[PDB]
RNA sequence: CCUUCUCAAACAUUCUGUUUGGUAGUGAGUGAUACUCUUUGGAGUUAACUUGAAAUUGCCUUAAA
């Protein structure tokens, strides 16, 4: 496990890095570079490791996306079963109770004939931050949605748990939606050594609790994988040895 | 030597105003929906899940009756 | 004036060179064909030369083919001028020693916030 | 004759799903027998059952012996079969469209069943579907007079079923059905001894009403059978005896 | 000073600067009282809390509204050239006008009193520069908002005719109907300039 | 005169979600589907509330 | 001896430019008499005892055509060439190259026919269209343009 | 003128949780310092952005006639 205190000297100089007197993405982007002796080294995987997080970044996300240029939006890919049961309007009566709202439900024929133009897919896509995808069909995505959209970490989907032990209910939904949005974090898994962690918004994450956040992924990283070495780095700093695996 | 039309136009040649009726779903096919329930209202004509109620009972009962006595 | 060597392009996704040299067999006889493909992924970058052995059969084709909508997006075509051969398109496919230095570099390391 | 560009990229692109579809299953009951589960799909067998409101009730498949009947369906569109279902399709000789064989459903058939899925439609046949099958439809390539053999003609006798056969107690043409019926052990010597069964297509012509019962009936496919594609497809059966009225 | 900006994006590139700018006392100078009510009606639509004020209605509609600026502390009007003269807030920061204003000679006298700038395409301070590829693409949100609710067609229609008799009721040589009308549709986003 | 069944019952569908707010219910797309204004609206509620509450 | 303005046509549209063209506007019925009629009883018989967006179609008539090219509506238009009159559509060609509105001379007027539910249209445009084959009508668009316009730039000339 | 892997398991149930496995891409181009590796050959990687589905060459048969 890893001292506080470094991580504390490891934020705040970044604190000091940042406060100088593009740029929407270079001030705010708190990222994090974990190394591995070898990660996932001969498959090329696409899944989301959604690393539990105590407190959100998202909820922050949410307000700061109003007051910067671009809109934060959350969709939901579902398959044919669903789309034709469960409105927007079951979705914001339990989900605005806590304050989050899923903009666009998106049916999987969507992708395929309203959005098959290149052109047309990259303007949808790029509009949205949050992609949720449902069970059944997250395994036939890249197909549908491009790979180009999975060149991000916002737009490469999510897997989430819709079904009620093989049937659907819009109650394992529903809280599980807030499961992933409020307590999680996802990572990517390259096959090369290197992987960074686009921890989020800098304007967010009051550094006390932002080390709450570090702290807590160094734990589901070293128990899950073997590691090599970690950094912290605002985008293109100086990298701050964090964490010193040998 | 297609002259006039090399100066390609801009502006559409009119200037009307565009109503109501070009957005807000039609009148005509509502007027004429409300005929349609205005003769079920009478009665003058059969709902078609109906006409197949009509057909069930009936075309099943082919063949099935004394011809001679 | 123009050559016998071919410009196909804008090729739709899903179209290589047996499909390439089967189609344009049609023609005539066709002297060498290949397709321009990313080299790190065996994929087609939907430009690719094929040349008739006839120079009378080329722009046969290219007044056949200039504008021929194929499956999604019209093929353009070209004829080329003089010599400018068909060069170079090869056919891709999908292809504690270190302890001490990272004891080294973490120590290095340290150095770069001291720097900036 | 000409060959239109439209042809030649479709005939390519489906292919070449199916070149892709195939080994994917083909890497993946590999690694289900050979029983190496670090990553995998689904780890059992799969049977579904489409009938009538459109049930799909999805089943395991034990490893008790089943009876398969299995009818050749010319599917998809532009679908040249790869060498690896050029080759199941002629073991199990079902290389003509509109031709049917019983076969037996072991865990060693069913891997190779997830290979020609798409090609044809399988299913449960009942007895009178197995019964009015045989004593309907049935070819003997048998010797001619002296010289022509391969006349597949027809089952005519009780006694060239002495002839043939004979000494497995195969004495007439219905005791071949309980030899396929009941699992018997010459079961696959008989089955050898009917090779096809050259059931009629359902359409079968031009015309007014054909033109239309062709497109009525085309779309019918469309919802008795889907294509799944998928790694771990379930094998998709029909009802055989509802299908055998449409094609008896 | 200004933004040398297209005449497809000039609307779409105010849109980005109100958004990214939510904290502070701003003003917009527009020309015609009838564009005001169209640029009010969308940003209302659009969901951005402004204000309107304009020739068309009361006097202490507008006045006792336009009171409730001058008492504020956050958001932001908008307003014609002529309504505002004479009263200017000393509670500002910027002031953008969009247009060409009445008068082009009296005009920087009213400044001294509140940072600058325009929006020209062929026609002291200094520039800003703009990323291009940042304005929001809201453009795909408004053409079917265009298109669905006929009340904002109507004064999306009244917003571009009253817009360009404006531009051409001007003072100045270089600001007479050179510009294309098939853009100046866009910064109201039309298939077709009307 | 009168007002229709299906008028009464869609004007009571825009009394109980909006109460008095014309701007909202004109600038409602789920119930308001005919692209009405304001006084068209509120004529035809001024009725309604003459027969009903 | 043809004045250029008759014999426009006859330079049709070729065979794989209009059956792409037919590809898309098949998909554009309008709804025929009796499809329209049993939708309504379908409506009669669900509104009277317990929402829908516009629906695309093709547009097919002579006066609504030479309205919508001109408004501007029209983004593709197909021409028959054998007209009765021939006189009735001379206009349209220059009216399209005119106001800018891309257009395709087609061959067989009862071959318009077939996609609108009547025995001759002359005339056919596709105004608007639905979200998904957006971008196969501006590449048709784009696919006439080079075939029928480019190719016969001298049709306005030539007796 | 083809139309694309629409869920598997395990444990625990509250009317669904927990856990594991499953995804091999249109192309081109720009580009922010860092990570590993072996060996100077470059390999695997790590922000972000552009683009009409763009482009001028890296060594089976009745879907018959």
């Amino acid at each position: 496990a890893i001292p506080r205190e470094r991580v504390i000297k490891a934020v705040n100089e970044l604190i000091k890095f940042t406060s100088k007197p593009e740029e929407e993405l270079k001030k705010d982007l708190q990222l994090i570079v974990v190394n591995n002796k070898s990660f996932t080294g001969t498959s090329k995987s696409f899944k989301l490791k959604l690393l539990n997080v105590k407190h959100s970044f998202y909820k922050p996300w949410k307000e700061a996306s109003a007051t910067a240029v671009k809109d934060f939006k959350v969709l939901l890919i579902l398959k044919d079963s669903d789309i034709k049961k469960v409105s927007e309007d079951d979705l914001f009566d339990q989900l605005d109770s806590e304050g989050i709202k899923v903009d666009e439900i998106i049916c999987g024929k969507d992708l395929k004939t309203v959005y098959k133009a290149y052109e047309a897919r990259n303007a949808f896509i790029s509009q949205f931050s949050l992609i949720l995808a449902d069970d059944s069909i997250v395994t036939s995505l890249p197909k549908l949605m491009g790979g180009k959209a999975y060149n991000k970490v916002e737009t490469t989907p999510i897997s989430i748990r819709t079904h009620a032990n093989k049937e659907f209910s819009l109650t394992t939904l529903t809280n599980n939606i807030k499961k992933v949005y409020m307590n999680q974090l996802p990572v990517k898994l390259p096959r090369g050594t290197t992987l960074n962690v686009h921890l989020g918004n800098l304007e967010w994450l009051r550094p006390e609790e932002f080390v709450d956040n570090v702290e807590l992924i160094s734990e589901q990283l070293i128990k899950a994988y073997q590691i090599r070495s970690i950094f912290i780095k605002t985008n293109r700093s100086p990298v701050l040895p964090l964490y010193y695996n040998q | 030597i297609d002259w006039f039309t090399r100066h390609e136009e801009v502006m559409p040649l009119t200037a009307v105003p565009e109503p109501k009726r070009r957005f807000v779903p039609s009148k005509n096919e509502a007027k004429r929906v409300m005929k349609i329930v205005r003769a079920i209202r009478e009665g003058r004509i059969i709902p078609p899940k109906k006409l197949k109620e009509m057909k069930e009972k009936e075309k099943i009962e082919n063949y099935q009756y004394d011809l001679w006595g | 004036e123009y050559s016998g060597i071919i410009y196909v392009s804008r090729l739709p996704h899903g179209f290589h060179e047996k499909e390439l040299s089967k189609y344009f067999a049609q023609f005539g006889d066709l002297k060498e064909v290949r397709l321009a493909r990313n080299k790190k992924t065996g994929n087609s970058r939907h430009y690719g030369f094929l040349e008739f052995v006839n120079k009378e059969d080329a722009m046969i084709a290219q007044e056949s083919m200039n504008n021929y909508l194929l499956m999604g997006h019209l093929l353009q075509v070209r004829v080329l001028p003089k010599g400018a051969k068909i060069e170079k398109l090869y056919k891709y496919k999908k292809r504690k020693q270190l302890k001490d230095n990272m004891k080294q570099k973490h120590e290095e390391r340290i150095k770069k916030l001291a720097k900036s | 004759k000409f060959v239109r560009a439209e042809s030649i990229v479709a005939k390519t692109l489906a292919t070449s799903r199916e070149k892709e579809r195939i080994k994917r299953v083909s890497i993946l009951e590999d690694k289900k027998a050979k029983n190496e589960t670090q990553h995998i799909a689904s780890g059992k067998d799969f049977i579904l059952k489409i009938t009538e409101g459109l049930i799909r009730e999805k089943t395991t498949y034990d490893g008790k012996p089943a009876l398969l009947f299995i009818v050749r369906v010319r599917g998809p569109l532009a679908v040249n079969i790869p060498n690896k279902a050029f080759k199941i399709l002629s073991l199990l000789r079902l290389v003509e469209t509109n031709t049917g064989v019983f076969v037996k459903l072991t865990k060693n058939v069913y891997p190779l069943l997830k290979v020609i899925a798409p090609y044809v439609v399988i299913g449960k046949p009942s007895l009178s579907s197995i019964r009015s099958l045989i004593q309907k439809r049935g070819r003997i390539i048998y010797k001619g007079e002296n010289e022509a053999e391969p006349h597949e003609i027809v089952l005519n006798d009780n006694n060239i079923v002495e002839e043939q056969l004979g000494d497995h107690g195969i004495i007439c043409v219905e005791d071949i059905i309980h030899e396929i019926a009941t699992m018997g052990e010459s079961f696959s010597v008989c089955n050898f001894f009917l090779q096809p069964f050259k059931l009629n297509r359902e359409v079968s012509g031009f015309g007014s009403l054909n033109r239309l019962r062709k497109i009525k009936q085309r779309e019918a496919e469309s919802r008795t059978r889907q294509f799944s594609n998928a790694a771990t497809a379930p094998v998709i059966e029909v009802d055989i005896d509802s299908l055998l009225a449409k094609l008896n | 000073g200004y933004v040398v900006c297209d005449s497809d994006k000039r609307f779409l590139l105010l849109f980005s600067f109100l958004k990214r700018n939510q904290k502070k006392k701003i003003i917009v100078f527009l020309s015609s009282c009838n564009s005001v009510k169209y640029y009010a009606e969308l940003l209302n639509y659009i969901d951005l809390p402004v204000l309107e004020l304009h020739g068309k209605q009361k006097q202490q509609k507008r006045t006792n509204t336009f009171f409730e600026f001058c008492n504020a502390e956050r958001g932001i009007l908008i307003c014609t050239d002529v309504a505002a003269r004479g009263l200017d807030i000393p509670a500002v920061d910027w002031i953008i006008q969009f247009d060409p204003p009445d008068d082009p000679r009296d005009y920087i006298h009213r400044v001294g009193r509140g940072k600058s700038l325009m929006f020209l395409t062929p026609n002291p301070l200094n520039e800003y520069e703009f990323p291009e590829n940042k304005i929001a693409n809201v453009q795909s949100q408004l053409e079917k908002l265009i298109k669905s609710n006929y009340y904002l067609h109507q004064t999306a229609k009244d917003g571009y005719r009253s817009y360009l008799q404006a531009y051409a009721s001007h003072s100045l040589k270089t600001v007479y109907q050179i510009d294309k009308l098939d853009l100046a549709k866009v910064a109201k986003s039309y298939g077709f300039p009307v | 005169r009168s007002q229709s069944e299906r008028e009464e019952e869609w004007l009571e569908k825009l009394y109980k979600k909006h109460g008095d707010d014309y701007k909202k219910m004109f600038f409602d797309k789920k119930l308001n589907i005919y692209q009405q204004s304001e006084g068209d609206l509120k004529r035809r509620l001024l009725r309604w509330k003459k027969r009903n509450g | 001896k043809v004045p250029p303005t008759i014999a426009q046509f006859q330079y049709t549209l070729d065979r794989n430019t209009a059956a792409e063209t037919f590809k898309l506007f098949n998909k554009y019925r309008p709804e025929t008499a009796a499809e329209k009629k049993e939708r309504l009883t379908k409506e009669a018989a669900a509104v009277a005892e317990g929402a829908s967006p516009k629906p695309y179609a093709v547009k097919y008539g002579l006066n609504h055509v030479v309205a919508l090219i001109e408004n501007k509506k029209a983004k593709l238009v197909l021409i028959a060439n054998d007209v009765d009159p021939i006189e009735l559509v001379v206009f349209l060609p220059a009216l399209c190259k005119k106001m800018g509105v891309p257009y395709a001379i087609v061959k067989g007027k009862a071959r318009l026919g077939t996609l609108v539910n009547q025995k001759t249209s002359a005339v056919a445009a596709l105004t608007e269209v639905r979200a998904e084959d957006e971008a196969a009508l501006a590449k048709l668009v784009s696919t006439i343009d080079a075939n029928f316009a480019d190719k016969y730039d001298e049709v306005k000339k030539h007796w």
